[PDB]
């Protein structure tokens, strides 16, 4: 859902 | 570090790159205008993450909050550095260095001409102000920080407080830059109302050009790919 921007976050 | 003058150094050094792109070789139509302005949106949205990171106490709210509070603002962000970027332009929004559409070329596309004149009335009332830097770089921060965080449940109570602490600590920076001018108390006053008035105007704007994009979307006027096509999706 919010897959992609947690990537990023981490 | 967040005292004022290091707080608005951090936001000075945080800034995102201007992201690169030109017109396409044959004359605009309605998909092909979609397609250059979301292919730049899409990377924009890229380096819009690395730049929250930086704001100091960001990475210390819960990661729930920090999803959050970027699904809430992003549109909002995307507009507030364009109007900075076309302040000293009048009549045109200037998407990138090769990308600097005029007012009329809104004409392209069914229902974008009335979201280009609310962008250029609002960098309109900027300009008459005289809108400085780093009263820009505070303005920038509390859109991201200012959202409803109406209470959610989740599995996991301190990440609220550190959030109005750190919009507290960017709404003391902007009274601090104002003060620099050495104007009159009352003036001072009517500056910083005027300044926070415009947060109304900038989320109407983000309101239409999310309608916009969502209908562009599911008419398959324009296809959306990765980091875009997943805020579009959440939202
Ligand atoms: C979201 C839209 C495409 C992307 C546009 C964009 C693209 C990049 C940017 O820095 C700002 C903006 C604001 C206007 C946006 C448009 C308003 C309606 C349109 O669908």
């Amino acid at each position: 859902r919010h897959k992609i921007l947690h990537r990023l976050l981490q | 570090a967040l005292s004022p003058e290091q707080l608005v150094l951090t936001l000075l050094e945080a800034e995102p790159p201007h992201v690169l792109i030109s017109r396409p070789s044959a004359p605009f139509t309605e998909a092909s205008m979609m397609m250059s302005l979301t292919k730049l949106a899409d990377k924009e949205l890229v380096h819009m993450i690395s730049w929250a990171k930086k704001i100091p106490g960001f990475v210390e709210l819960s990661l729930f909050d920090q999803v959050r509070l970027l699904e809430s603002c992003w549109m909002e962000v995307l507009m507030m550095g364009l109007m900075w970027r076309s302040i000293d332009h009048p009549g045109k929004l200037i998407f990138a260095p090769d990308l600097v559409l005029d007012r009329d070329e809104g004409k392209c596309v069914e229902g974008i001409l009335e979201i280009f004149d609310m962008l250029l009335a609002t960098t309109s009332r900027f300009r008459e102000l005289k809108l400085q830097h780093k009263e820009y770089l505070c303005v920038k921060a509390m859109i991201l920080l200012n959202s409803s965080m109406y209470p959610l449940v989740t599995a996991t109570a301190d990440s609220s407080r550190k959030l109005a602490h750190l919009l507290n600590a960017v709404t003391d920076a902007l009274v601090w830059v104002i003060a620099k001018s050495g104007i009159s108390s009352q003036q001072q006053s009517m500056r910083l109302a005027n300044l926070l008035m415009l947060l109304s105007h900038v989320r109407h704007a983000s309101n239409k050009g999310m309608e916009h994009l969502l209908n562009m979307k599911c008419k398959n006027v324009v296809p959306v790919y990765d980091l875009l096509l997943e805020m579009l999706n959440a939202h």
